[PDB]
């Protein structure tokens, strides 16, 4: 379809304008040693390999803004709604991104950190969606290729892009920021036993046999 | 004319269903709940 | 007056989608949507037709011979007890639908109620819409075989 | 309540109100040939 | 909670100082206002 759904791995896109180039960078993180989030570059796949791997995170909830308040006052798929609340879970190391109350931004003293969390709580992992401009509005469903808003559920700060000196970072700040979300795998498919994209697998020959290398160590 | 209809009724529905979601966790629903309620029936039964 | 302008409301919309399946061919488009637009909402389908059916039960388990006994006076007036017992002495009904049932009475000091004027309050409105519904869903059912 | 004194917070820093309240102010004085010499309070860092 | 929506959604509201990346901050801003309090030629236009 042309809509996103939920428990769909999507990624998150960006375009910064650097030496009059446009370079196009895709929300990343790890799970273990370093929680917070990065930008890989991923204009240049022809001649470097992209680590996509980090790079997706799977739409779990996508709930009404009013929902959202009284399953937070309280505490399958659905399309995606301008003006609603999600919750996005990094596919690999099963985090939840959130707007880290942290910063280390020298530019911008307003903006906060964004990065890995291990449990959804509060209003720190929830992200309203809205339009970029007025072709679309709210209550609408999010088409695959929009470019789309989001804005922290609890600091009220749009994930934005910073550019300082060549160097390319992601903050909850108040300035905007566009984001393209391509879809990577749909939810809906949920065939086993074939080779899907991103796949880790061992490559046998015959029965035994498989493809190695001597040592990890370099 | 139709999808101007239809437009509108979107809209009443999404008003509607934040009504709800106020009165969701409430025991009880007041008067004033009450009244905006049947009004916002009666357009809609007027819609449909 | 708030529920009945409610029922009032779903049968005008249940009315308005059997409209739009007049006229409609066997496969044809506008079944294919009207029973994804079903299948989507499917869980409070089933919410309302669980709703209908336990208050559509609820007219020939309050006739039966058992019932009679449980009120051999007849004036139609028998207290919740009395009703807890029977409704799990026919076998037809679950712990939380009896539960609701016993919820949506009112009783008094005394704990008693009039039964007749409470499953007819809540029995007529049910056979008048769950029949549009009935009609929705054979009409989709012959339609998309 | 929360989330807009949260806000607030984030928008002010207590180093940057401490730092105001501590800036000295320039008063009135008493000269030595008995005047008295006012500063200009409508261009000057007031009490207010 | 509306005016504090509203002002957070245009910062330029809160003016040079408070703007981020780029702004001084509340307290340099108050030390630049007496700065130029300081200075006559800031502080008023040339005369003639």
């Amino acid at each position: 379809i042309q809509f996103l759904r939920t428990e769909d791995e999507v990624v998150l896109q960006c375009i910064a304008n650097i030496h009059k180039e446009q370079r196009k960078f895709c929300l990343a993180a790890e799970g273990l040693g370093n929680r917070l989030c990065f930008l890989e570059p991923t204009s240049e796949a022809k001649y470097v390999p992209p680590d996509l791997c980090v790079c997706n995170f799977v739409l779990e909830q996508s709930l009404s803004v009013r929902a959202l308040q009284e399953m937070l006052a309280n505490t399958g798929h659905r399309t995606l709604l301008y003006g609603h609340a999600i919750l996005l879970r990094h596919s690999f190391s099963g985090m939840y991104l959130t707007c880290l109350t942290t910063s280390r931004s020298q530019t911008d003293k307003l903006a906060f950190d964004v990065g890995l969390r291990e449990n959804a709580t509060g209003e720190a992992c929830w992200w309203t969606i809205h339009p970029a401009s007025k072709q679309r509005s709210e209550g609408e469903k999010v088409r695959i290729g929009d470019d789309l808003i989001l804005v922290s559920v609890s600091s009220e700060r749009y994930l934005h892009l910073s550019v300082s000196n060549g160097n390319v970072q992601v903050d909850a700040s108040f300035m905007q920021t566009l984001w393209n979300v391509h879809p990577t795998c749909s939810g809906s498919s949920i065939e086993e036993g074939y080779l899907l994209g991103g796949h880790v697998v061992r490559l046998f020959h015959g029965h035994d046999e498989c493809l190695t290398i001597p040592s990890t160590d370099q | 004319v139709i999808i101007s209809t239809v437009d509108y009724l979107l809209r009443l529905q999404e008003s509607i269903s934040d009504f709800y979601w106020y009165y969701s966790g409430k025991d009880i629903i007041d008067e004033s709940g009450q009244h905006n309620f049947s009004k916002a029936l009666a357009v809609t039964k007027q819609i449909f | 007056e708030l529920l009945k302008e409610l029922l009032d409301l779903l049968q005008d919309m249940v009315v308005m989608l059997l409209s739009l399946l007049e006229g409609n061919v066997v496969n044809g488009t506008i079944g294919k949507q009207m029973v994804d637009t079903l299948v989507e909402s499917s869980t409070n389908v089933e919410m309302i037709l669980k709703f209908f059916d336990m208050f559509l039960k609820l007219k020939d388990l309050t006739s039966s011979d058992t019932f009679k006994e449980y009120d051999p006076d007849g004036k139609g007036i028998i207290s919740k007890k009395e009703f807890q017992k029977a409704m799990e002495g026919q076998k037809q009904y679950t712990q939380s639908e009896i539960d609701f049932l016993l919820s949506c009475a009112e009783a008094d000091e005394n704990d008693m109620f009039n039964y007749v004027d409470f499953v007819d309050r809540f029995h007529e409105p049910a056979k008048d819409i769950g029949f549009n519904v009935a009609v929705l869903l054979t009409n989709l059912s012959e339609h998309m075989p | 309540a929360i989330r807009i004194r949260s806000i607030l917070r984030s928008l002010v820093p207590t180093e940057d109100l401490v730092g105001i309240i501590s800036i000295p102010l320039k008063l009135p004085s008493l000269n030595k040939d008995g005047s008295i010499s006012e500063p200009d309070m409508a261009a000057n860092f007031c009490p207010d | 909670s509306v005016v504090v929506k509203l002002l957070i959604r245009r910062p330029e509201c809160f003016g040079p100082a408070l703007r981020g990346e780029g702004g001084n901050g509340l307290l340099a801003a108050m030390q630049g206002a007496i700065k130029i309090s300081e200075n006559p030629a800031l502080d008023l236009p040339s005369q003639g």
